[PDB]
RNA sequence: CUAUAUUCUUUG
RNA sequence: AUUUAAAUAAUAUUUUAAAAUUUAUUGAAAAAUAAAUAUAGUAAGAUUAUUUUAGUAAAUAUUUAUUUUUCUUUGUA
């Protein structure tokens, strides 16, 4: 349905316009790294798939 | 209820010939939402004089200005 | 810009009352709201902590996180006592308080 | 509903066997006793 | 649901998000044909015309007949109710 | 229990062993005696300047409106605000000037802060809105799932007919009454609320938190956040050399990493960013107090296979600045790049707020 | 009074009697007798002419009761008969409001006079 | 013991030390702690349920005497009814003398939307009517 | 269409006479705000269309050269979001550049009619409280505009002056020497 | 206080100097020296500890302990329970009845 | 139902009824010392009966007949003179009143003598009441202005202000009263519970005394023709009054009707830090002495002042992930060493 | 509801008492509430604030 | 309610 | 077109129970098995936290409003 595809990359940084409902108050030393992994792989997975599909 | 004694002051119980019973008489005494200002003609308004005194100060010579005063408005 | 619901702030998970809301998160079906409460006369454990919600930033070994009381795992040495000092796990010798001359004196717990 | 179980749970020692053993029975006994004596004290003695 | 249950350990159903009603569902048109609301903010009547009309007009009187052509506020219970 | 309830006052004897511990205990000497911890006000955190050191020119006092420089001092270079300063509604109405620290811990040139940003005077309801937003937002919403009456996997049939038995009237006993059962209206992620928060409120509350950090004297302004190497011991070498307390037990540092005066960046300094994962109490956040508008593409019910929460589908990400992580970490370390970016993004915002007889003079004043 | 009808109770209310055992002092004017006549099977009465009332309390005889009434403050408890408890509430509320305004007007008057002294001082100093 | 209220944290920000001091607007009492039972008060949880019949039945969930008029309905929208949202001339003049809008310029609906004097929600087809409300010149 | 200061197309068809308007001096102060935040916006579009990957973790490091936008999307973002934003900014620029041409004329007419002093004094927007929003230290004796109203120098007498002293034996702790007030506890 | 001598001997006050629940620290600050100056004979012993017992305790001259739960109680209340500690000899609790009026 | 209070009605128990202590002059300071700073530039007496006699006395004095108040005070002052030791408070109190009585009847010099004796008795007192010294020198102020020494009278008044500004706590009288408006749970009826107000001219008599003290001073300054003096006095008076009004301040709590949280009053009437003592005693000025021998935490360089204990092994930081498998333990291996190089020395 | 007051707000209220002797006045950090006052009292508040020089 | 009455008026 | 406000968000709505119905299988010359949340104020039963602070269409309950005149008194909306 309409999930707002056009706002996906609109954000200034890599971590916004991403629905992140799996989270906590305190993020540990490696949970933070996990967060920064998740976000950039969320951008990279979705970009590389959209490259592959159309190519 | 439908009692003869509804909505009356105990002095007025004697007058049976005009019972105050009914729903709207309950609304005009406890003055409720159609009657919130009850009697719309109540004392202290007069249509006949509009609370102004009818006295003629208009007298030609200023000497006898108060000549017509105490001219009765009714039998008194 | 309705202000965020305070009942849902995470500090409170009541046990399914009559009153509530669609957004009030009550607990699981068949789980009591306080963990040490297996009965109503159940005591609070003394030095045993159960970390809840966020990952504990310092996990003492005798405490509980996603765990049970597994006593060999929880305390390696029963004689030894574990406490937090200067943001580290620091491990002292366990003492018992025993009245001597009318003050209370510390004796080595094990022996 | 508050029946005052948690205060009267400490009194049971003054009840004989069936009441002092089992909780609810004893609590009914103590609730009855104290309400009774309260009533009596205020209006009669 | 307990870590022993043969009930929950074999999957049966999974309940989804339930759809909401039409936001305007309750403004029903049988009201919108009959009445119309008139008012300044915080006080508004719903007003309607009278039926005595389309059965017997003749023979009654003209005053009681044209007491029917006025807009009138509905009774407050009905207004609260609607 | 409750103060009133008779359960309170219990344990008349036995609460204390009647006998002193022969190490820590002592008698009260008299009115000349200074007790550890004792203070006339209700301090839940009784920290003094030794335990939680504050870095500012003066220890904050009721005589001082803020514990910083009110006039540029003649012995240090003074850099004026990036954008011209306008005094809006809640602003301190007094000049706020803060020293800048080098990475070697000596004081370098002095820099004027913006009272629209660092002067918005904190009142608690706004900060409350901020905090409740952050603590409701930061739950794990995927863990709220629970079983329901139709989810149990029993037979749907009446298990015994209710006619002649003394047994309860029971059929299809997968209900909530029973040990193997499930509720009628359980909790589960797509029924849980995620609060929407508009930009005005976020902006205002974060401004007031920054100002609160100024008034408590816990604000620090630094040239760069930069490490020699990406390694962690370089980071700890830094935190040790300039006296940041990063231990879990100690009060932590909250970084806003901006680049520098000359070369500000929206991205973190790479070198510093990789060294910044220490296990201790510290956090590095994006250099912005604003937020994107929060859109809900299921506002009615529409998409049913949404797992999600119900609410804003664009919650503020975790590396932003907030009330929670401000209240947790004491020193707020702000790079000048961050200062510049804050002023830059808040300029038009503060301009629109002004009354119209005042906004007309803005072009005249340049 | 709960043994008796609400009219008798209204009369007892006008006589300022609530319960059994309460005693009140009321005037001899006709209206009062109109009230006491109706409740006479409850109330028991005694009479004091005003010379005797002047005697009952040490009151010099050259002093009337009108001046004595003119001296005592209106602010006495349960001062008025106001028609409903809400009005009573706002009567007490206004009683407090006049206090606040008394102190505020005091301070504001002081500010006024200080302002005038500073004005005259600056005017006499410049000139 | 004394919790810091909103006045004490206003005077002296020094004592706002942790998140528990961040209590919301005092008009918030708490969660709904009881039952609004029709015709008897606000009752208590674990109270007398004797009067709850109406409450329970309400918890689980004449216009025909009036004639129809004008088959569509009285105020009825149809496609192409011109229903204008009002623009009061006073609002406009206030906007001009305030300094939102150029007097020097032909004022279109676009300039009204851009200057923010009229909100997006207000805009609908057909756009606006210029009404003189309280303006004699 | 409209959107400039001249008029829409349907006034040209209408033939309304808009040409000999009266020119007044309007500072165009609101539009400069809108222009500031329009020009702020255009650049953002140019930045977010031009993102390319730099991934700092090894698993995601196979993409490090590519744009974050799929080219087919990047093109469409150039048409829809970006180059029309330039048009918005453009409109603001036009609406100001008209009016400097007009304000120059108002200033010249008033310079001839009045003289430079009188003219420039009339064309000034100064409000008597403009010091409240710009340099408040010149406004302090006029009104108390502080959030701290107890620290304003007119009300400053209210806040107490403690007598405090540092202590070496307590570790550098400063401590107020004032005696406490005895409190009412009982009734 | 019998024959010119207070029956109370010690007051045990345990508290945590750094942790939380300020009421006892308040009490030590503002209300204690007013008590000590008024009743000099009573030895007050203070017990700083990490997880403090939140109850006050008196010790009388017959060797009787009496304690009051102070958890999140205002220092006014704590002061009052203290002054309640002094005013009792802790010998008995007789009911207040007609036969108990004369001891 | 409405109450008529026809029968006897006991009062309610209410927080304004607290027994409020009297302000005392500090121990080290003597009043005559400050006066020199100014010069620089028990036996049984039926006290119930005599007290009754005394209040009859100042009913006479308030009632506008002074001679009789004088004899009354005479009797009662003989009584107090016998019943109390040297320099007791009620003794010097009643001869304050007695000086006031002499002054009104035309015995001016007697009043002067008496009030000077009051002064030298306030001198020799251990810790006199802060109210009594103020009242005393107010009396000598008015007596002096009656004698025709106006400069010295005004001197006395100004010295009243300079006493009460230094040694008096302005917020103490209203400490318990300040939060009372928060008791009201009802709105349309009984809403005078939310508006409860207590005038400062009642709950501390000291403020009233210094206030009319300055009023008299200002009048004298108007008569003599001193403008600067009058401005000084009115400024001090204004500052006094809003010093008081500042301490009576508060923000409104819940406003509308709040049904049944009645255990909330336990938060409403408590020790409320007064704004005066919020700004005197603020935690950053008046520091909390925090000793480290009772605490398990110190700063870095002070690392060894922690509460000592029997043999200690520093194991590691409490990293929660050492309970997991071998790969999580392959991580976090070098943390500990790196933590020891953070905290060394 | 009166919001944009910045200063000593209690002086504002102490004059607001004189304007509205009968009504109920409440203070909060951001605002001042006057109760049972309609557009009339709004018109007044504005006349007073304009007359006052704001 | 549906049909017949189609101007201010009229049926079942 | 004489003619005054406004805090723009919706997602929820007790609980356990018939005789029934409907769908799809098996078997014998309607029964069993498997799916559903049918309905149940004259069928019913439960519904979780004391020390309390205003009364009894019309009534009662929640929020809220009016200082309308006398010798005293009065919950009216």
């Amino acid at each position: 349905g309409f999930t707002m595809k056009y706002k996906k990359g609109t954000g200034l940084w890599d971590e916004d316009h991403v629905n992140d409902y799996k989270t906590n108050r305190y993020l540990s030393a490696r949970a933070t790294m996990r967060w920064y992994q998740e976000m950039e792989r969320h951008q990279t997975r979705n970009s590389l798939n959209a490259r592959r599909a159309t190519q | 209820a439908r009692s003869p004694l509804a909505n009356k002051s105990p002095d007025e119980y004697g007058n049976t010939w005009d019972p105050r019973t009914g729903v709207e008489w309950y609304h005009r005494l406890r003055r409720r939402g159609a009657y919130r200002h009850w009697p719309w003609a109540r004392w202290n308004d007069d249509p006949v004089r509009q609370h102004q005194e009818l006295s003629c100060r208009r007298t030609f010579s200023a000497a006898v200005t108060g000549a017509n005063e105490g001219v009765p408005l009714w039998n008194y | 810009p309705r202000p965020a619901p305070r009942f849902a702030m995470g500090h409170m998970l009541p046990h399914r009352s009559n009153v509530g809301s669609q957004f009030l998160h009550t607990q699981r079906h068949g789980s009591r709201s306080t963990w040490y409460k297996k009965h109503y006369f159940s005591l609070r454990p003394f030095a045993i902590q159960r970390h809840h919600g966020t990952t504990p930033r310092i996990l003492l070994d005798r405490s509980l996180w996603k765990s049970l009381w597994i006593t060999k795992l929880q305390l390696p040495d029963i004689n030894r006592w574990e406490r937090v000092v200067n943001s580290r796990r620091v491990t002292e010798d366990r003492y018992a308080f025993v009245e001597e001359e009318g003050v209370m004196h510390k004796v080595n717990w094990g022996l | 509903h508050y029946r005052a179980k948690l205060e009267l749970d400490r009194i049971r020692s003054m009840l004989r066997g069936r009441a002092r053993l089992e909780r609810k029975v004893g609590l009914k006994r103590l609730f009855f006793l104290m309400r009774t004596q309260t009533r009596y004290r205020v209006e009669q003695q | 649901p307990k870590m022993g249950c043969e009930e929950i350990t074999r999957k049966a159903r999974r309940v989804q998000l339930q759809p909401t009603e039409y936001l305007a569902q309750h403004r029903m048109q049988v009201w919108q044909l009959r009445f119309k609301e008139m008012g300044p903010p915080f006080s508004r009547v719903w007003v309607a015309l009278g039926g005595k009309m389309r059965r017997r007009r003749v023979g009654r009187q003209v005053d009681v007949k044209d007491m029917r052509y006025y807009w009138r506020p509905i009774e407050p219970q009905y207004q609260r109710l609607y | 229990s409750s103060i009133f309830s008779p359960r309170y006052d219990w344990r008349t004897s036995g609460v204390h062993d009647i006998a002193p511990r022969d190490e820590g205990d002592f008698l009260y000497q008299g009115p000349q005696h200074v007790l550890p911890g004792a203070h006339p006000l209700p301090l839940h955190h009784p920290h003094n300047t030794i335990t939680r050191p504050v870095i500012s020119p003066y220890i904050p006092s009721p005589q001082r409106s803020h514990p910083y420089f009110t006039a540029p001092l003649p012995e240090l270079p003074h850099f004026s605000t990036t954008k011209p300063i306008v005094y809006t509604y809640g602003t301190m109405k007094e000049r706020i000037i803060a020293p800048v620290f080098n990475l070697k811990n000596e004081v370098i040139y002095t820099r004027e802060l913006d009272p629209f940003i660092f002067g918005m005077y904190p009142e608690v309801e706004e900060l409350s809105k901020n905090l409740t937003y952050w603590m409701v937002r930061c739950q794990n919403f995927a863990s709220k799932w629970d079983y329901e009456t139709r989810e149990i996997w029993r037979k749907a049939k009446k298990n015994w007919p209710n006619t002649g038995m003394g047994m309860p009237r029971v059929g299809n006993r997968k209900n909530h009454l029973y040990t193997w059962g499930g509720r009628t209206k359980p909790s589960k992620p797509w029924n849980m609320l995620m609060p929407t928060m508009d930009v005005k409120t976020w902006s205002k509350s974060n401004r007031m938190m920054l100002t609160l950090k100024m008034l408590q004297g816990r604000l620090q302004v630094v040239d760069r956040l930069t490490l020699e190497e990406p390694t962690q011991e370089c980071y700890l070498e830094l935190c040790r050399n300039m006296s940041w307390d990063v231990r879990h037990t100690g009060g932590g540092v909250l970084f806003m990493d901006g680049g520098s005066r000359i070369t500000p960046s929206s991205e973190f300094d790479r070198a510093f960013f990789f060294g910044s994962f220490f296990n201790g109490r510290n956090k590095i956040v994006r250099p912005t107090v604003l937020c994107d508008e929060q859109y809900d593409y299921n506002k009615t019910a529409a998409k049913q296979r949404m797992k999600g929460p119900k609410g804003a589908k664009n919650p503020i990400p975790i590396n932003r600045f907030n009330a929670y992580d401000a209240m947790k970490h004491d020193r707020l370390v702000i790079t000048e790049g961050a200062l510049m970016q804050l002023e830059d993004e808040l300029y038009e915002h503060k301009l629109q707020i002004l009354p119209p007889h005042i906004r007309n003079q803005l072009p005249e004043y340049g | 009074p709960f043994k008796h009808s609400w009219e008798v109770n209204r009369m007892l209310r006008e006589l300022r009697l609530e319960f059994k055992g309460q005693t009140t002092i009321v005037p001899d004017i006709p209206q009062v007798r109109k009230r006491i006549w109706r409740v006479r099977h409850i109330v028991k009465v005694d009479v004091l002419d005003l010379d005797e009332a002047k005697a009952l309390i040490g009151v010099p005889e050259h002093i009337s009761f009108t001046d004595l009434a003119s001296q005592l403050p209106p602010s006495f408890g349960r001062v008025k008969a106001v028609p409903s408890p809400v009005i009573r509430s706002k009567m007490n509320f206004m009683k407090l409001r006049r206090m606040r305004l008394r102190d505020v007007l005091h301070r504001d008057a002081l500010e006024l006079r200080l302002l005038e002294l500073k004005r005259s001082a600056m005017k006499n100093a410049e000139q | 013991q004394h919790k810091w209220n909103h006045w004490d944290q206003y005077l002296n920000p020094q004592i706002t030390q942790s998140i528990k001091d961040l209590t919301p607007t005092p008009e918030y009492v708490g969660m709904r702690c009881g039952h609004n039972m029709i015709k008897m008060g606000w009752m208590k949880i674990g109270g007398s349920w004797k009067y709850s019949r109406g409450y329970n039945d309400r918890r689980r969930v004449r216009f025909m005497l009036a004639p129809r008029v004008s088959a569509g309905g009285p105020r009825n929208r149809y496609e192409g009814k011109l229903v204008f949202s009002p623009l009061r001339l006073s609002k406009l003049l206030w906007a001009i003398d305030t300094g939102r809008i150029n007097p020097n310029e032909v004022i279109t609906l676009y300039h009204l939307r851009q200057a923010n004097v009229v909100g997006e929600r207000e805009i609908v087809w057909p756009g606006f009517v210029l009404i003189s409300n309280g303006v004699r010149r | 269409s409209g959107a400039f200061g001249c008029g829409s197309y349907r006034s040209v068809v209408a033939g309304t006479q808009n040409v000999p308007r009266r020119m007044t001096f309007y500072p165009s102060a609101y539009e400069l705000i809108q222009l500031h935040k329009a020009h702020r916006e255009v650049i953002r579009h140019f930045y977010v269309r031009d993102k390319i990957f730099d991934n700092k973790f090894p698993g995601n490091a196979l993409a490090n050269g590519l744009f974050k936008f799929v080219p087919n999307r990047r093109e469409n973002y150039h048409m829809r979001e970006l180059m029309e934003s330039i048009r918005r900014r453009s409109i603001w620029m036009h609406r100001i550049k008209q009016q400097r041409e007009i304000n120059a004329k108002v200033v010249e007419n008033m310079e001839v009619k009045y003289g430079k002093k009188a003219a420039a004094s009339m064309l000034c927007f100064t409000t008597p409280d403009s010091n409240a929003y710009f340099a408040p230290h010149r406004y302090q004796d006029v009104a108390n505009s502080w959030p701290n109203y107890w620290q304003h120098p007119s009300v400053n007498h209210v806040v107490p002056k403690p007598r405090w002293r540092r202590h070496r034996e307590l570790g550098g702790i400063t401590r107020v020497e004032d005696p406490f007030a005895v409190q009412a506890s009982d009734y | 206080s019998r024959n010119g001598e207070l029956c109370l001997k010690k007051v045990i006050i345990s508290y945590c100097p750094s942790n939380g629940a300020p009421n006892t620290r308040q009490f030590l600050a503002t209300h204690l020296p007013h008590f000590h100056a008024k009743y000099p004979s009573v030895s007050i012993d203070l017990r700083p500890r990490l997880w403090p017992e939140m109850a006050i305790t008196g010790v009388y001259r017959d060797g009787s302990e009496r304690s009051y739960n102070t958890k999140n109680l205002s220092p006014m209340g704590i002061f009052l329970r203290l002054n309640n500690l002094v005013s009792t000899a802790n010998d008995y609790d007789q009911p207040f009845c007609a036969s108990h009026l004369h001891f | 139902v409405t109450r008529l209070y026809t029968s006897y009605y006991t009062g309610v128990l209410y927080p304004n009824q607290l027994v409020q202590p009297k302000q005392r002059l500090p121990a080290d300071v003597s009043v005559s010392a400050i006066l020199q700073k100014r010069s620089e530039p028990r036996p049984y007496v039926p006290l119930g009966e005599v007290a009754k006699l005394e209040l009859q006395g100042d009913y006479y004095m308030e009632g506008g007949m002074f001679q009789e108040a004088l004899e009354h005070y005479g009797v009662v002052a003989k009584a107090y003179n016998y019943a109390y030791p040297e320099n007791h408070a009620q003794r010097i109190g009643i001869r304050i009143k007695l000086s006031a009585a002499f002054r009104q009847t035309g015995r001016l010099e007697s009043s002067l003598a008496n009030i000077e004796e009051v002064l030298r008795m306030l001198d020799a007192s251990t810790r006199p009441s802060l109210e009594l010294i103020c009242e005393a020198l107010l009396e000598l102020g008015i007596t002096r202005e009656a004698l025709g020494m106006k400069r010295e009278a005004t001197e006395a008044y100004e010295e009243a202000l300079e006493v009460v500004n230094s040694f008096h706590n302005w917020g103490e009288s209203h400490r318990m009263l300040r939060l009372l408006p928060r008791l009201g749970r009802r709105f349309n009826y009984n809403f005078e519970e939310k508006f409860v107000y207590f005038s400062p001219f009642d709950y501390d008599r000291t403020f009233a005394l210094v206030d009319q003290c300055l009023e008299r001073a200002e009048t004298i300054f108007n008569e003599i023709g001193d403008v600067e003096g009058a401005i000084r006095v009115l400024q001090q008076r204004k500052e006094m009054i809003d010093k008081k009004f500042f301490n009576m301040r508060d923000f409104a709590g819940r406003i509308h009707t709040m049904r049944g949280h009645w255990k909330r009053r336990a938060q409403h009437l408590t020790n409320a830090p007064t704004p005066d003592e919020l700004l005197r005693y603020s935690p950053t000025i008046h520091q909390v002495h925090r000793d480290f021998k009772y605490e398990l935490t110190a700063p870095i360089g002070r690392e060894k002042e922690v509460m000592p204990g029997v043999n200690r092994l520093v194991l590691d930081m409490g990293n929660p992930y050492r309970r997991r498998g071998r790969l999580s333990n392959k991580m976090l291996k070098d943390a500990d060493h790196k933590f020891a190089n953070y905290v060394r020395q | 509801r009166i919001q944009q007051v910045e200063g000593d707000m209690f002086r504002f209220e102490e004059e607001l008492l004189k304007i509205f002797p009968t009504k109920k006045i409440f203070v909060r950090s951001h605002s001042i509430y006057v109760y049972n006052v309609a557009l009339d009292g709004r018109m007044v508040l504005h006349h007073w604030l304009l007359g006052l020089g704001f």
